[PDB]
């Protein structure tokens, strides 16, 4: 297990009800990143290609 | 938003809708419902003016939409009926805070699905549906049939006994007290408290087959919140005259603020003596 | 990762409790500059009006210690 | 209108949104084409980071405070605030209390103007699960086929009409509040696979919500109309009627 | 097709300026009570969350109890300075009498403090 190794400050789940307020950095922006990402990082690249299609 | 007098049996520990009728009024149709007398809770029920109170301040910083209609529609024609004294000051009231009231009209329907509430005018029995947003309905009574198949009540329905004695008129060894009984006043508790030293010394009398020298003066007692934290007691006897703290203090203050926080974090905690038997009535 | 970035809770770094160390290796390998620079009693100071220089002029000779006094 | 937008092509609407790992910052912005290697500058100058985090972070954010200046030019602002910290101010060198009733005022003034320019942002998840559940949509529109033409979201300014809403009538309200925290846009949608196109037009305000002083949501879509348009085939899809919205719920009227 | 990868089970919060927005404020903390008067119900009806008003209010509190610490340093003798002169004389009283009526030995040192009641 190279996933999850274990700690003792285990994940726990939050309640609506019952919670305030949070200070979490998570969000749902990681497949777009994940795509421009690509994109840039061939198109970056092959600036110093010179054409050389092989 | 449909709240009433009472909570139903299934509502758990934190289950705490009932106080949300004052709260959680940010617009629409306001509706306060009398059903027709007779009827349970008739003044200790009556939290129009402690309403319009909080609902004064939402208007002022805009938590209550401006466009907003709060009226108490009232099945009977007068809202204490044994006491014309105090239903004068209600009314009189009434008018100068501003809630509008619709007598003769009683609420009949209520449908869930798009808040629509059937009401009927009783006096033309006419019936039109409205449109409602906060919905406050005093549970209706109803008379047991019972006690009419064995020719105890009579007319609406409560028990026939004298007023004086308590005592029925026929089968004597019979007798009723509360709000099962027809006595003219305001059927309270406090009125209870002086009903059941009657019943409890008669009943003594009829075991020993003596007389019966225990009269019941019609005293009934019931607190009248006029404000968010203010009160006035209405104190009356069996010919509607009230006694020294009759609707005194009536307008708010200090006098009307420490009898409230009497009633309101002091009493509670007297009933558990009242059912254990630790403290008696109050005299 | 900048200590400036980081305060606004926007950039990379929500909950950094040891953020205020992320200056102090930087600052440590500039101060570096001036290992050889400041080198030394005599670098870091007007070294004629210290001890040291007395001993020094007298042919590496040990003389009381008040002697830039008298 | 994003108010935060730098000179990077690609991604206008999730700009501020993306949180980037980045030390500093790319030496370029993003290509939107292959380039030469004498169109970009070898080695930047110095001080290229520093110059970059300002044009790209402080810059952007400055002009999303001029962009939506209109919002925060309200008398609890503008005077009330101010003059309370220059009567503290008087006496700053009394004692400690006094620099910091005199601070105070200045810290809650810059979070209210720091929350108010903002871009304002609905629950898209929300409204994604609302267009997904209509028959009438699905039928020409999917999640795995759409496509973002044009995205638009921004607050009206001032005081609506005094008709449609008379709750923003309230001078006591307006000693905070300049605009109305209501906000009007529109999405630009098309589907790859069907060949139709659509104009997802939106009101929105703050409503409450099952509490006595909190918001229940800052953008509730009072108003949502899809004008569908397909091969030969126009619809026009109405999600969310005005008409029948504003009967059963009003707006929540933010104070401070 | 970003929202075909969006996991739902993160709706579980609505999170609006660092505040979860389904939080029963009605039934836990100060805004719990409905016995409210005015002044606490505008007071909540501005911050819309205890947690924002005591926050300010830490601060402001500081403030409030250094200003008073200093106005009754600066002024104070308006209210205080009789009670100060009145110990003053009453200090200087029990004192006399103490000397009066108290045993010295050789050297003056009261070495007898429990000789009787009036002593003690
Ligand atoms: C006229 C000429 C032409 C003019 C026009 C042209 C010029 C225009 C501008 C050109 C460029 C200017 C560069 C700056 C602007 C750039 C804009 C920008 O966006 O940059 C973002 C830029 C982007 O981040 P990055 O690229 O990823 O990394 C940046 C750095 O690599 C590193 O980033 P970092 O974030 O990791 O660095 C953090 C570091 C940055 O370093 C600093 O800024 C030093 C800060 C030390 C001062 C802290 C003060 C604390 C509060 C004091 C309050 C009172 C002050 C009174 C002062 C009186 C003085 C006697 O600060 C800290 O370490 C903070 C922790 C400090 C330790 C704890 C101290 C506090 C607790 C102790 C309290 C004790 C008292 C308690 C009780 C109090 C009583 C109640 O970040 C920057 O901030 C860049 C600044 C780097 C330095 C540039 C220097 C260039 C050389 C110019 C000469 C020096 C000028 C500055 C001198 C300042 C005075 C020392
Ligand atoms: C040698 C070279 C170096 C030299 C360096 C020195 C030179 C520096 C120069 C600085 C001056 C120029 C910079 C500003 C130019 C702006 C000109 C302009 O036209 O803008 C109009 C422009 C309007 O644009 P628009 O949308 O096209 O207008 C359309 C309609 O007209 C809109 O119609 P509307 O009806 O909606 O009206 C909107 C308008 C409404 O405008 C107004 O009605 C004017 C209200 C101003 C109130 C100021 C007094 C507040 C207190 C009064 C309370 C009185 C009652 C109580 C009395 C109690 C007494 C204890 O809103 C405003 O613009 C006001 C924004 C905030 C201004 C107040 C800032 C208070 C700072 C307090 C400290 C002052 C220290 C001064 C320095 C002296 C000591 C060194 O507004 C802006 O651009 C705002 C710019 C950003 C705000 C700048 C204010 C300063 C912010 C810096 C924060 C730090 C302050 C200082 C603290 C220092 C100690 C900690
Ligand atoms: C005295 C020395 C002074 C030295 C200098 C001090 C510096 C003075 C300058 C600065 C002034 C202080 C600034 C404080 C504000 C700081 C900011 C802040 O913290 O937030 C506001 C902050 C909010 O407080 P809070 O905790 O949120 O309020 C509680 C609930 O949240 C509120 O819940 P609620 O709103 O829902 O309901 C509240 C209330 C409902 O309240 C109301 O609705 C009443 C509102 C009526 C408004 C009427 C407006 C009238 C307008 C003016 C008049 C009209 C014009 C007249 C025209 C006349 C023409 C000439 O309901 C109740 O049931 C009240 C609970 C029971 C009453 C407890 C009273 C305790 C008193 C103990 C002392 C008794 C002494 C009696 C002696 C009498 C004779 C002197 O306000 C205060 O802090 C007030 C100051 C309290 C300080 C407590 C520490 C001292 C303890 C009391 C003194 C004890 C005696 C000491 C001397 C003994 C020997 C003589
Ligand atoms: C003479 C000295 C006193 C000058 C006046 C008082 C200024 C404050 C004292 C100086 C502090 C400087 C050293 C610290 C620098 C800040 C460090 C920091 O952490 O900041 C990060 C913060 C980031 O805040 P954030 O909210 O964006 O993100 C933080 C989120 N948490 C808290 C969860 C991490 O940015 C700031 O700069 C905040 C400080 C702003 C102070 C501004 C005061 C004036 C406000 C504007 C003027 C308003 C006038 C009225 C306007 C009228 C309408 C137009
Ligand atoms: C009274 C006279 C003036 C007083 C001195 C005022 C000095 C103000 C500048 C020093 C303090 C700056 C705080 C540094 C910490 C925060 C960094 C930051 O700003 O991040 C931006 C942040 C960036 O947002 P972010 O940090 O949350 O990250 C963006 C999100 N991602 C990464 C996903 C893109 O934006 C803001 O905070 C809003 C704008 C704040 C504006 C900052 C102050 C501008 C003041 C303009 C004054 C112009 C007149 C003076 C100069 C005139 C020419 C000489
Ligand atoms: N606001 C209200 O709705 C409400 C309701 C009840 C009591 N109260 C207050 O309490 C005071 C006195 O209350 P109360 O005792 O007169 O009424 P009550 O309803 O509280 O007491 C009736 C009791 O008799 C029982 N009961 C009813 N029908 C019965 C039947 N066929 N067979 C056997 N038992 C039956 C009930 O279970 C109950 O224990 C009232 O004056 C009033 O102030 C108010
Ligand atoms: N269920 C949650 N649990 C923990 N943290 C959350 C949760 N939801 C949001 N957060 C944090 O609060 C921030 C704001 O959430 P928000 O829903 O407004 O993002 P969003 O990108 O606008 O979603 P959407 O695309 O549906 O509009 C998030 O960036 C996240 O850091
Ligand atoms: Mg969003």
């Amino acid at each position: 297990n190279n996933w999850h190794p274990k700690n003792f400050n285990a994940p726990r789940p939050s309640y609506g009800e019952f919670t305030m307020g949070i200070r979490c950095r998570n969000d749902h922006h990681s497949f777009l990143r994940y795509v421009q990402t690509y994109r840039n990082m061939s198109r970056h690249c092959k600036q110093y290609f010179l054409g050389d299609k092989q | 938003p449909v709240y009433a007098n009472r909570d139903p049996e299934t509502w758990r520990s934190a289950q705490h809708k009932y106080s949300k009728y004052i709260s959680n009024f940010k617009s629409g149709d306001g509706y306060f419902c009398i059903p027709e007398y007779p009827y349970a809770g008739e003044v200790e029920c009556f939290n129009f003016f402690v309403s319009d109170e909080v609902w004064k301040w939402a208007q002022h910083h805009g938590a209550l939409s401006p466009k907003h209609t709060f009226t108490i529609v009232n099945a009977n024609e007068k809202f204490v009926h044994y006491c014309d004294s105090a239903d004068a000051f209600i009314k009189e009231r009434l008018e100068k805070r501003g809630i509008r009231v619709e007598y003769n009209t009683k609420l009949l329907e209520v449908h869930q699905d798009g808040q629509k509430a059937t009401f009927i005018n009783t006096k033309t029995g006419e019936k039109s549906v409205r449109d409602y947003n906060n919905l406050y309905s005093i549970v209706p009574s109803k008379r047991q049939e019972f006690l009419d198949k064995a020719g105890l009540t009579n007319g609406n329905g409560l028990l026939n006994v004298d007023h004086q004695t308590l005592q029925h008129k026929k089968y004597k060894n019979i007798f009723g007290l509360g709000d099962a009984a027809d006595l003219p006043t305001t059927k309270t508790f406090w009125a209870g408290w002086y009903q059941i030293a009657v019943v409890r010394n008669n009943v003594k009398r009829n075991l020993q087959g003596q007389t019966l020298n225990a009269h019941y003066d019609g005293f009934s007692k019931v607190p009248l919140f006029t404000g968010h934290q203010t009160l006035t007691y209405v104190a009356h006897s069996y010919g509607g005259v009230g006694n020294w703290q009759h609707l005194k203090h009536n307008n708010g203050g200090i006098l009307a603020w420490m009898r409230y926080r009497s009633w309101a974090k002091g009493m509670a905690k007297k009933f558990q003596d009242f059912y254990n038997g630790a403290r008696l009535g109050p005299p | 990762y900048s200590f400036v970035k980081s305060l606004t809770h926007n950039g990379f770094h929500m909950l950094r409790v040891f953020r205020h160390f992320a200056f102090v290796l930087p600052a440590t390998v500039l101060a570096g500059l001036g290992l050889f620079v400041y080198w030394g009693d005599d670098n870091k100071c007007y070294s004629p009006d210290r001890f040291p220089y007395l001993k020094k002029r007298a042919g590496d000779m040990a003389l009381p210690l008040n002697s830039l006094n008298q | 209108q994003m108010g935060f937008s730098s000179d990077n092509p690609y991604n206008k609407r999730w700009e501020y949104k993306w949180k980037h790992s980045y030390y500093t910052y790319p030496r370029d912005y993003e290509h939107t084409e292959v380039r030469k290697p004498q169109d970009s500058k070898d080695v930047p100058p110095i001080y290229f980071a520093y110059y970059k985090d300002f044009v790209d972070r402080w810059l952007p954010g400055m002009n999303m405070w001029w962009q939506r200046r209109h919002r925060i030019f309200d008398k609890f602002n503008v005077y009330f605030l101010p003059g309370m910290s220059l009567f503290f101010y008087q006496f700053a060198d009394l004692a400690l209390g006094f620099k910091i009733m005199a601070a105070f005022p200045l810290f809650l003034a810059y979070t209210r103007i720091r929350d108010k320019t903002l871009d304002p942002d609905f629950k898209e998840t929300y409204l994604r699960d609302m267009i997904y559940q209509n028959p009438e949509i699905t039928k020409y529109f999917n999640e795995e086929t759409i496509h973002v033409l044009d995205y638009e979201f921004e607050y009206l300014p001032g005081y609506l009409c005094p008709e449609k809403f008379p709750e923003y009538q309230n001078k006591t309200w307006q000693f905070f509040n300049t605009d109305t925290a209501q906000a009007e846009g529109f999405f630009k949608f098309g589907d790859v696979e069907s060949g139709a196109t659509m104009t997802l037009k939106f009101k929105t305000m703050p409503i409450p919500g099952k509490f006595r002083y909190q918001v229940g949501e800052p953008f509730y879509f009072y108003d949502l109309r899809a004008e569908i348009k397909c091969d030969g085939v126009y619809k026009e899809v109405v999600l969310v009627d005005e008409k029948e919205s504003l009967k059963k719920i009003r707006p929540f009227l933010f104070l401070i | 097709m970003w929202y075909k990868y969006f996991s739902k089970q993160s709706w579980n919060l609505r999170v609006w300026r660092k505040a979860n927005l389904k939080y029963n404020q009605d039934d836990f903390g100060m805004t719990q009570p409905k016995y409210i008067a005015r002044f606490g119900d505008f007071r909540f009806r501005l911050v819309r969350t205890e947690g924002a008003l005591r926050g300010c209010m830490f601060f402001v509190g500081f403030g409030c109890f250094s200003i008073i610490n200093y106005l009754y340093g600066r002024y104070g003798y308006i209210i205080n300075e009789s009670s100060q002169k009145r110990a003053a004389q009453d200090l200087l009283d029990n004192d006399m009498a103490a000397d009066k009526i108290l045993f010295k030995n050789r050297v003056g040192a009261p070495t007898r403090p429990l000789r009787s009641l009036d002593d003690m």
